[PDB]
């Protein structure tokens, strides 16, 4: 896709009632949600996902955002504290998959 | 805001008051932001309980280089009330009528209309009085207390049972409105929201009570997680102690709204669960997400013609205290207090009785504790809890009963509630004046008529107890004799 | 050493550059990010920050629990103890029986007053597993609440003492033996002989002083040295004051300054001895000594109990209270009308004076020089024929400021009602502790009845 | 995303991906991982609070359990202070394969 | 009485308030006693609150500064004081309102 | 500059908010002139926090 | 908005269905608490099916707001909205399409 910002997400623990708020570069806030929900064990509406803009999606960011996705809002759950990973280009191309 | 009130009352020897005039003026402070609306409030409290044929209150609030004074629990019904129930007690003791009787002949019946013509239906205050009168034990203790004064010279009870009529609804009509909003996501879990904020009143848990019982599933499938702009718009304050009744119906008509839109999946799987009627319209492509909006009928009172109803509806309640003050330190211990509230058919009593509980304590403060001096200049003293003594663990009542009224539910309000934050803060009205009590009992004590009109300023501190205490050290120190 | 180390919920915290400023409360939230612990008036009045400190106590080889206010507490007069926070007895996965019941029997509305609440609550039961109702009422002196009403606070935590809105039998238990251990490093360093130290912050530099050696020396060489011990008052000047002492000394660790003599004449404390430890010696002292002997321990235990509540009472120092000499000190008049012995020391010198009316000269002033501190002070035993009593009225009965505030004394003639001594102190009269010196002297001789009655009230009115 | 500020107290992760494209997770070895300054974990299955059962037909793993599927698989994240921190953590996570 | 130290009797509180319908569902909670959703994380200091809320690493704070006359007009206005302190930013003022 | 603090001051200088806000019923003279007692006077209530 | 431009459209499509320029229109971001079960912005649709919620969004305001007009129909658009606002009129609402 060569999506010129790569995936990114930032999650935001919030230290109750097992909400979360995460920031996501995807084209799927819904799935993003439901992802993060299940991989916690908390309904979906503890689970916020809001996206401002995307630097390209093309695809790309229809599903394969939720890896990086998952993975932070897992960070996020379990240290108390908010989590950040951008994907550099190399792992952007080899992890998220093309046409 | 302080008050300054000048009053004239006119009555039989019954105790039947037939005429009653009271200026009012407020400390409004440098802007003018809430004080005319306060003093609406207080004019539209005068009466408090009763039923006066001719009567005449007047308000003026006053411009002065204070800081703004703003709301406050009550919003001027309480200094109303307070001068309502000042001289109210100088007519029973002007009368040589016990105060208990000269208040309820005087009270208002079902169907009377205010002084500003609103008329009163459903009025339970009666039953509240009643309910007091014997779960209180007033008669009975009242002689007691008549007994353990005529035992103490240098320490003096006083009991005191006062009522509260207190008008539900914004005295600015448009304000009764409120909204919510509320999504299903395809789990079933449901995400609501509403106008209202959370601080301290359980009002989140309130609402998500009423949704539940809305939408026919468990509390635990609905949260709430905040207050916001972008979600409810032009929203009212939390304020009013509206907030329960206006977003109430707000979410209740958000989830009528999606009740609706799920009622043929309902139909087609009346035994299938929930997730499966969500998920099935999620995947037909209904949408699940509504508002709700609600604004309060039939408002709006002129001034001009003195004509409309500015409530919806009033709560009503009633509460009787005893105090043993020490008539050489003007130190006083609250030794009961019993309280009995209408709030309709409350949706959540553990709140309800909080509320109440919470609400008099501050009013206890009000009229008892707390207290702001300030230097001639106009500079705030008292910026702590070092010299703004808010009541403590050890102020409250030692025995504190609170009861809410039975069989009372209120139709025009949400699953038949009432409204509880600010009503019940001027039953500690009670606390004052069964000091009041006291101090006479005092001040008779060393050789004081019985029909003497002593002054006792609000807050009455120890201060104001203790200098009404005329005996031979004010005496000495005072005089020099 | 430079290095400030203690314990927070079990977790050692290595602080390289502890600044003498910093109040634990700002340390715990925004150093460590510990947020339960709220800032509600920075003043000690409401507990809202309430946290509790454990230590290894050198005096007694024992372990001790006490609340602090933690909005007042310097980290620099921290080293070597273990804090623990709301966080540190339970969270929403595993409530400690204090959170459990408070929230089941709607002791929290809005909820900002809960940690601190719970915290006063929980040091109780560490300190006494089985507390009376009285005992539970008074964890709370220093906690206000504005919401409740109090009520379902005190009444669902009656159920650790000795239709419906809650089901006490559906609490669990509390099994005392679960709580966190003290961190066994801190009786390991407890082996160690303590070492001064110094703490160099933006604009303040702390010494916390080992030996009455290094004190005295360090007033000798620089006696705008400012000593701080439970910081109850330095606290209030430099926060609200906006006073500045840019060399601190706090000399808490003293054993000299922490000392409990039994004497022929009273009982002496050391001047950095809480008034948590003055209440509970002469509590043991007033159940076990004779009533004639124990009318001015009386007398103080009296004033101690309206005296803030437990938070302050746990750091306070009663030569705090003292070289303060605050117009409404409710101490100063006890001690000024017992004529309580003070022990006043430098480097080279040793003196004592009996407090009387010459103790504080002007407003906030006493007779020590700069370069003294004061070291003890003996509470007496009352002898045969003496009597005592102490008052304090103020706007609310506890956790309050006097409007006036006494101590009175008399001694009568053996066997008689005839007075031979005649005492009356006040704060809150005048701009320091006075006595009523020109009417107790023509009392002396006179019997203990009406006209003496008569004469003292005509004498008041005059004198104050 | 990224250019949205960072919280003072906010944690940096960094995926750690499989190296060959079907094979059996002998071993993970975290202890040179554990040496950098700033670690604070390595996230694996284990830490999932709930499943580990995600992407749009459920076929997919969250973190890598016994085998790697392909070369760039996610087995696991470091969490740490710092991206560059994340990175040399990640570095070592020394994993052995059973092709 | 005068010369009693000051003591209370133990507290003696009575709750009364109706019950629900008996035929009302076990999850219709409405007209129940439900604790407040939060006291839980209220007790636990989990709750959060405005001050609860973490910092941004490049937050800044903010100090109102005040009036200390009742009425006046202002003649000047001197931070020469203020722009020594160290991390001082701005004071800002009527002017500074877009 | 001169200042307005108290309710007194403000009244002194005629410094209100708008204006009179009233409600009046019945018939006053003719109550009071009917009426076996009259009682008269002030009341205070301070503020709160 | 992944650089499609698909917000500038949903602008001037609900400027042209409430009758009001563009730039008293503002979009901030996309959020699951402010729609829920989006589909992903995809298949090209994304225009076709916000462009029809947003469309349903204003006709539910502009019928409200209608009441308002007829009484001043030419007073501007501020004017009816205070005046519903006033009047106790909600001013939010969702809008949807299959
Ligand atoms: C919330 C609150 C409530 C309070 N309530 C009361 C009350 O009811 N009654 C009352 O009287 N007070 C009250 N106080 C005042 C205060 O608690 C006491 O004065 C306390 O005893 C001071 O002790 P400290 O160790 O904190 O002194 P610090 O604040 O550490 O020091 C106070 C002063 O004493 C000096 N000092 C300390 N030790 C020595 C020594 N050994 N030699 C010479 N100088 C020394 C210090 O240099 C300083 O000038 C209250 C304070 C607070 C914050
Ligand atoms: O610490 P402080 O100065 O805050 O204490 C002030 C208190 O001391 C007393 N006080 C102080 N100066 C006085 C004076 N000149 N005359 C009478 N009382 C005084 C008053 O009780 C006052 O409430
Ligand atoms: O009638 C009221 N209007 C308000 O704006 C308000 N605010 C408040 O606290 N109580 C009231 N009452
Ligand atoms: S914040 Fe109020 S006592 Fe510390
Ligand atoms: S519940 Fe609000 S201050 Fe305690």
């Amino acid at each position: 896709h060569f999506y010129l910002e790569t995936n990114c997400t930032i999650a935001v623990p919030k230290g109750e009632a097992g909400e979360m708020e995460l920031f996501v570069s995807t084209q799927n806030t819904m799935k993003t949600q439901s992802f993060v929900a299940k991989m916690l064990g908390v309904p979906d509406n503890r689970i916020v996902v809001r996206v401002k803009r995307m630097g390209g999606g093309f695809g790309g960011k229809e599903t394969r955002s939720t890896v990086v996705s998952t993975a932070l809002a897992l960070a996020a759950h379990k240290t108390g504290r908010p989590v950040r990973c951008m994907l550099d280009r190399d792992e952007d191309m080899l992890i998220t998959g093309g046409r | 805001h302080p008050f300054l009130a000048k009053y004239k009352v006119g009555f039989m020897k019954t105790g039947t008051v037939v005429a009653l005039e009271v200026a009012h003026f407020s400390n409004g402070g440098n802007t003018e932001d809430l004080s005319r609306s306060i003093m609406e409030r207080a004019l539209f409290h005068m009466d408090n309980a009763y039923k006066i044929p001719n009567i005449r209150g007047t308000g003026r609030i006053c411009k002065t280089n204070l800081p703004s004074n703003t709301a406050f629990r009550g919003f001027g019904g309480p200094q109303g009330m307070l001068i309502a129930e000042y001289w109210m007690s100088e007519v029973a003791i002007t009368c040589g009528l016990p105060a208990e009787e000269v208040r309820r002949k005087n009270m208002y019946k079902e169907g009377d209309l205010t002084h500003f013509n609103q008329k009163l239906e459903g009025f339970t205050l009666p039953r509240c009085w009643d309910e007091c009168i014997a779960s209180s034990q007033y008669l009975a203790r009242k002689r007691e207390v008549e007994k353990f004064n005529r035992e103490n010279c240098w320490k003096k009870r006083g009991l005191c049972i006062i009522p509260t009529k207190f008008g539900i609804s914004f005295t600015l009509p448009f304000l009764n409105q409120g909204g919510a909003l509320v999504h299903v996501y395809t789990d079933g879990s449901v995400l609501l929201t509403h106008g209202g904020t959370e601080m301290g009143q359980g009002l989140h848990t309130k609402m998500v009570q009423v949704a539940s019982r809305a939408l026919k599933i468990p509390t635990s499938k609905i949260h709430i997680s905040e207050t916001s702009t972008n979600t409810v718009p032009n929203t009212s304050p939390t304020a009013a102690s509206a907030s329960a009744d206006l977003n109430g119906q707000g979410v209740y008509e958000a989830c009528q709204t999606i009740l609706k839109r799920l009622e043929p999946f309902k139909k087609k799987k009346p035994t299938g669960p929930w997730e499966a009627w969500v998920m099935d319209a999620y995947t037909s492509a209904v949408s699940l997400s509504a508002t709700g909006f609600y604004k309060t009928p039939n408002l709006g009172y002129s001034f001009e013609t003195n004509s409309g109803n500015p409530f919806h509806y009033f709560s009503y309640g009633v509460a009787c205290s005893e105090v043993e003050i020490d008539c050489l330190t003007g130190d006083h211990k609250n030794l009961r207090t019993d309280i009995v509230m209408d709030v309709g058919s409350s949706l959540n009593p553990a709140i309800d009785i909080g509320q109440v509980e919470g609400a008099f304590v501050q009013g206890l403060g009000l009229f008892t504790m707390e207290e702001l001096h300030y230097s001639p200049e106009g500079s705030l003293h008292t910026r702590g809890p070092s010299t703004y003594k808010i009541p403590a663990f050890g102020s409250i009542p030692i025995e504190f009963r609170v009861s809410l009224l039975r069989d009372c539910p209120n139709k025009r309000a949400i699953y038949a509630s009432k409204a509880v934050g600010e009503p019940p803060l001027f039953l500690a009205s009670s606390i004052f004046f069964a000091i009041k009590d006291a101090i006479r009992a005092a001040r008779a004590q060393h050789g004081d008529n019985a029909k003497q009109l002593f002054q006792l300023d609000s807050p009455a501190t120890p201060e104001k107890i203790r200098n009404a205490c005329v005996d031979q050290f004010t005496t000495l120190c005072v005089t020099g004799v | 050493a430079d290095e400030l180390v203690f314990f927070v919920n079990g977790k050692k915290v290595v602080e390289k550059n502890a600044d003498p400023e910093t109040t634990l409360l700002v340390y715990l939230r925004r150093k460590l990010g510990l947020c339960g612990t709220k800032l509600g008036c920075g003043e000690g009045g409401c507990g809202a920050c309430t946290v509790m400190i454990s230590k290894y106590d050198r005096l007694q080889n024992k372990i001790v629990h006490f609340s602090v206010n933690a909005c007042l507490a310097p980290i620099c007069s921290l080293h070597h103890v273990a804090v623990t926070t709301v966080e540190g007895i339970g969270n929403t996965q595993k409530l400690h029986p204090v959170q459990e019941r408070i929230a089941r029997s709607h002791g929290s509305q809005c909820g900002f007053c809960t940690p601190g609440i719970v915290m006063s609550m929980y040091t109780l039961l560490r300190n006494q597993p089985e507390p009376t109702v009285e005992e539970i009422e008074n964890a709370f002196q220093g906690n206000l609440c504005r919401c409740t009403g109090y009520r379902p606070i005190l009444q669902g935590f009656r159920t650790f003492a000795k239709p419906s809105l809650f089901n006490p039998e559906d609490f669990k238990p509390l099994d005392p033996t679960q709580e966190p251990i003290f961190p066994p490093e801190l009786l390991r360093l407890k082996d160690t002989p303590q070492k001064k130290l110094r703490f160099e912050g933006e604009r303040v530099t702390w010494i916390q002083a080992s030996t009455m050696e290094e004190l005295l020396d360090l007033k000798a060489q620089h006696p705008d040295a400012k000593l701080v011990v439970g910081n109850t008052e330095i606290g209030i000047e430099m926060k609200f004051k906006n006073m500045l002492f840019p060399l601190i000394v706090c000399p808490a660790w003293i054993p000299e300054l922490n000392s409990v003599v039994h004497g022929p004449e009273g009982i002496s404390f050391g001047a950095s001895c809480p008034l948590s430890l003055v209440e509970s010696v002469l509590a043991e002292e007033i159940a076990k000594l004779p009533e004639q002997k124990t009318e001015v321990f009386r007398g103080v235990m009296e004033q101690l109990r309206w005296f803030a509540g437990k938070q302050v009472k746990s750091v306070a120092s009663i030569g705090g209270n003292i070289i303060t000499a605050s117009p409404i000190s409710d101490l100063n008049p006890v001690f000024m009308a017992s004529g309580a012995k003070l022990t006043l020391v430098s480097r080279g010198t040793r003196r004592t004076v009996r407090m009387d009316h010459t103790f504080f000269p002007g407003y906030r002033k006493t007779l020590l020089r700069p370069e003294e501190i004061l070291l003890s002070i003996e509470i007496p035993y009352s002898k045969e024929g003496e009597f005592f009593s102490a008052f304090k009225q103020a706007s609310r009965r506890e956790a309050d400021i006097a409007k006036v505030t006494s101590g009175m004394r008399v001694l009568f003639k053996p066997g008689t009602i005839e007075v031979q001594e005649l005492s009356l102190c006040f704060g809150g009269m005048a701009d320091r502790t006075i006595s009523a010196l020109k009417t107790t002297p023509k009392q002396l001789s006179k019997s203990w009845n009406e006209e003496l009655l008569q004469s003292v009230c005509a004498g008041l009115a005059e004198e104050l | 995303c990224d250019d949205i500020p960072r919280y003072e107290n906010e944690l940096s992760l960094r995926l750690v991906t499989s190296t060959r494209a079907h094979a059996k997770i002998t071993s993970i070895d975290t202890s040179e991982a554990k040496k950098v300054p700033g670690f604070v974990c390595f996230l694996t299955a284990e830490d999932v609070p709930n499943s580990n059962a995600t992407g749009l037909f459920n076929d997919e793993t969250v973190f890598a359990k016994d085998e790697v599927t392909c070369v760039g698989h996610i087995i696991g994240a470091v969490v740490a202070d710092t991206p560059e921190h994340a990175q040399r953590a990640a570095r070592g996570v020394k994993i052995t394969y059973e092709d | 009485s005068a010369t009693l130290l000051f003591q209370k009797d133990p507290p003696a509180n009575v709750q009364l308030f109706q019950e629900v319908p008996k035929d009302q569902s076990e999850e219709d909670m409405v007209g129940r006693p439900l604790p407040h959703l939060a006291a839980n994380m209220q007790a636990s200091g989990e709750a959060v609150y405005c001050d609860d809320i973490p910092r941004y690493e490049n937050e800044l704070s903010l100090r109102l500064v005040t009036s200390t006359r009742a009425h006046a007009k202002i003649t000047s206005i001197d931070t020469s004081e203020a722009k020594k302190v160290p991390g001082f930013v701005c004071f800002l003022t009527a002017e500074d309102v877009p | 500059l001169p200042a307005i603090i108290t309710i007194q001051d403000a009244i002194n200088n005629n410094s209100f908010y708008g204006s009179e806000i009233k409600i009046e019923k019945g018939d006053l003279k003719k109550g009071f002139s009917e009426a076996d007692n009259v009682v008269s006077g002030e009341l205070y209530i301070g503020g709160q926090e």
